[PDB]
């Protein structure tokens, strides 16, 4: 469970992030799909999956809109997220091992962005926050 | 594996610009923080149930800086990387029983590290061939089969 | 989450059990001990890991309580294995990499004993409780 | 690996003890059903997410008796598995992108099959051997780094 500790450090970043956000998401998906090609049997649509192309930049808004729902949602991420649950499960039927590979890509991309952020224990805050993320995301699949 | 010249080149890259001292402390810190469970296998390095003992004890920083060198071992021998890791592959796995999901975790942290001291120049592409290298060295690391 | 479906399906398995769950209790450890012999290092204090030895059947007896326990605590695990949980955790400091391996050799003791209770679909439910007594086990590492 | 006498004794008798049609049908149905979003993979199958559609899929029983056989080649070529799976291995990943946590889901959907079949035979020493063969069969059927 998350902790009111990790709670405040990850609103906290979500603030600090504010102007980037969009940007952030997009170079976060660029991230995954070059290193993780097994990604892009999802994406298979995209000619361009270079993060300034427009569906990668533009689904990028979609992943952080997500991700801004969950900050708001974070006192029960698995009621919260259910909707978008049952999609990747049961529309997109989404492999739920990916999840932890995006969550990956965003802190990478935010560590290159804003490195003083990255205390250790800040880092604990938010990789249990990606963590109950995708365990919520996870929820519907059985 | 085969290595392009472009990921050849990323790999030596990106080694040339760490302080192995400051990044492999830094780097097994944060995994003993992050993921507290890993402490386990090192109960022979002093205190560890405190993120602040754990920042300051010398031989964290010590093992983690070891951890850089034994990477670099990989870097000057990228196309013997297994048979380099055949002695260092027993010793995590019939002597220390580590579990090899805890290979993944150490190499995320130092991904993590990584990409905090270089900015934008660590760039998906870079990225990319700075990941091929940690499952290269993962896979060498593991229990071998064959 | 455990359906209401999933909950009798484990609650029913456990009631047939009931006879031979001491015995259950130290075969799927002893399989654990021989089949995973990672997880030896947990347990350098027993004389003999033999099926048949009184310590093993003794730590067989005891896990399988606490599995009888998370049954009657099935609604909410994290709340009713939290000292189990801090147990593994703070005293031991078990890889919760080891939960799941425990898991999978008390399925296979079972699947050797009961088979015909094995359908896929209540396998299923079974897979869905020990999947959820591992991460209430897991609540109290960070 | 070094393979006991023990060991390859257990292996070949497991094996000639299944049906590979019955036992490889129900591992994949199994599978589908137990860790359904590995229906993602078999897209191409037919009907495929009520539970008696899964099991009643000929499509599925049909793959399924195609996994076994792939094992047999394993377990004719004992000391030549990673050289025997290099195909299947470039295939999973490669071509069909299969996350490789799933090829351990299957490998203990298997073991359940196995256990519920030969009963008291699948003792823990039996147990051992079999998934010192599975694992050093997922480990080839992974994707390869050297
Ligand atoms: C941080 C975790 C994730 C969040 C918060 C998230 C959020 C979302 C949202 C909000 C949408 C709706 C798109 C729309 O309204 O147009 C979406 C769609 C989608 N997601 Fe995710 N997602 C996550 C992880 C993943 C992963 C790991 C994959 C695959 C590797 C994936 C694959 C997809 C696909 C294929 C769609 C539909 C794409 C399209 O409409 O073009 N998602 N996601
Ligand atoms: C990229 C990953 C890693 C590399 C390159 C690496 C490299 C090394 C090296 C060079 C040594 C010294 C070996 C010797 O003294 O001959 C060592 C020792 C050791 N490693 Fe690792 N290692 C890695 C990951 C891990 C992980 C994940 C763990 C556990 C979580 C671990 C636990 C240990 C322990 C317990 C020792 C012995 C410590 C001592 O007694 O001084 N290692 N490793
Ligand atoms: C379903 C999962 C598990 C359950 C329900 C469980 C339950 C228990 C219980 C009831 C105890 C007794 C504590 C007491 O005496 O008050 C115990 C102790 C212990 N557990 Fe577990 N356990 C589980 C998994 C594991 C695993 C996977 C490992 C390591 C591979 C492990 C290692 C230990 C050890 C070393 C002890 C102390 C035994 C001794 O001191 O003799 N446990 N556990
Ligand atoms: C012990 C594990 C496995 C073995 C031995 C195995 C073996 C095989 C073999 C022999 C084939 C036929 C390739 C050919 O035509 O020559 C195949 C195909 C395939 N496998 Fe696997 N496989 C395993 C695990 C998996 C898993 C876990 C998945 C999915 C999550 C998977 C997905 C597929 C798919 C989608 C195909 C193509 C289906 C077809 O048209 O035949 N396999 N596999």
């Amino acid at each position: 469970s998350l902790s009111s500790k990790d709670k405040d450090a990850v609103k906290a970043l979500w603030g600090k992030i504010a102007d980037k956000a969009e940007e952030i998401g997009a170079d976060a998906l660029g991230r995954m799909l070059a290193v993780y090609p097994q990604t892009k049997t999802y994406f298979s649509h995209w000619k361009d999956l270079s993060p300034g192309s427009a569906p990668v930049n533009k689904h990028g808004k979609t992943i952080m809109g997500g991700l801004v729902d969950a900050v708001a949602s974070i006192d029960d991420l698995n009621a919260g997220l259910l909707a978008l649950s049952e999609l990747h499960a049961f529309t997109l039927r989404v492999d739920p091992a990916n999840f932890k590979i995006l969550s990956h890509c965003i802190l990478v991309q935010l560590a290159v962005k804003f490195p003083k952020d990255f205390t250790p224990e800040v880092h604990l805050s938010y990789d249990k926050f990606f963590s109950a993320v995708a365990r919520a995301l996870a929820e519907k699949y059985r | 594996v085969v290595w392009t010249d472009f990921e050849r080149a990323t790999i030596a890259d990106i080694f040339s610009k760490l302080d192995y001292e400051a990044v492999g402390g830094a780097t097994l810190a944060r995994c003993l923080i992050v993921y507290p469970w890993t402490q386990r296998y090192f109960g022979n390095f002093g205190n560890l149930y405190n993120a602040a003992a754990i920042m300051g004890n010398p031989m964290i920083a010590k093992h983690g800086t070891t951890i850089l060198h034994g990477l670099d071992r990989a870097v000057k021998n990228m196309d013997n990387i297994k048979a380099t890791y055949a002695e260092l592959s027993v010793l995590h796995s019939e002597k220390l029983h580590v579990d090899p999901d805890n290979f993944k975790l150490l190499s995320d942290c130092l991904t993590i590290v990584v990409a905090a001291q270089l900015g934008k120049a660590f760039s998906g592409e870079v990225q990319a061939a700075f990941q091929k290298f940690l499952s290269v060295v993962v896979s060498a690391l593991g229990k071998q089969y064959h």
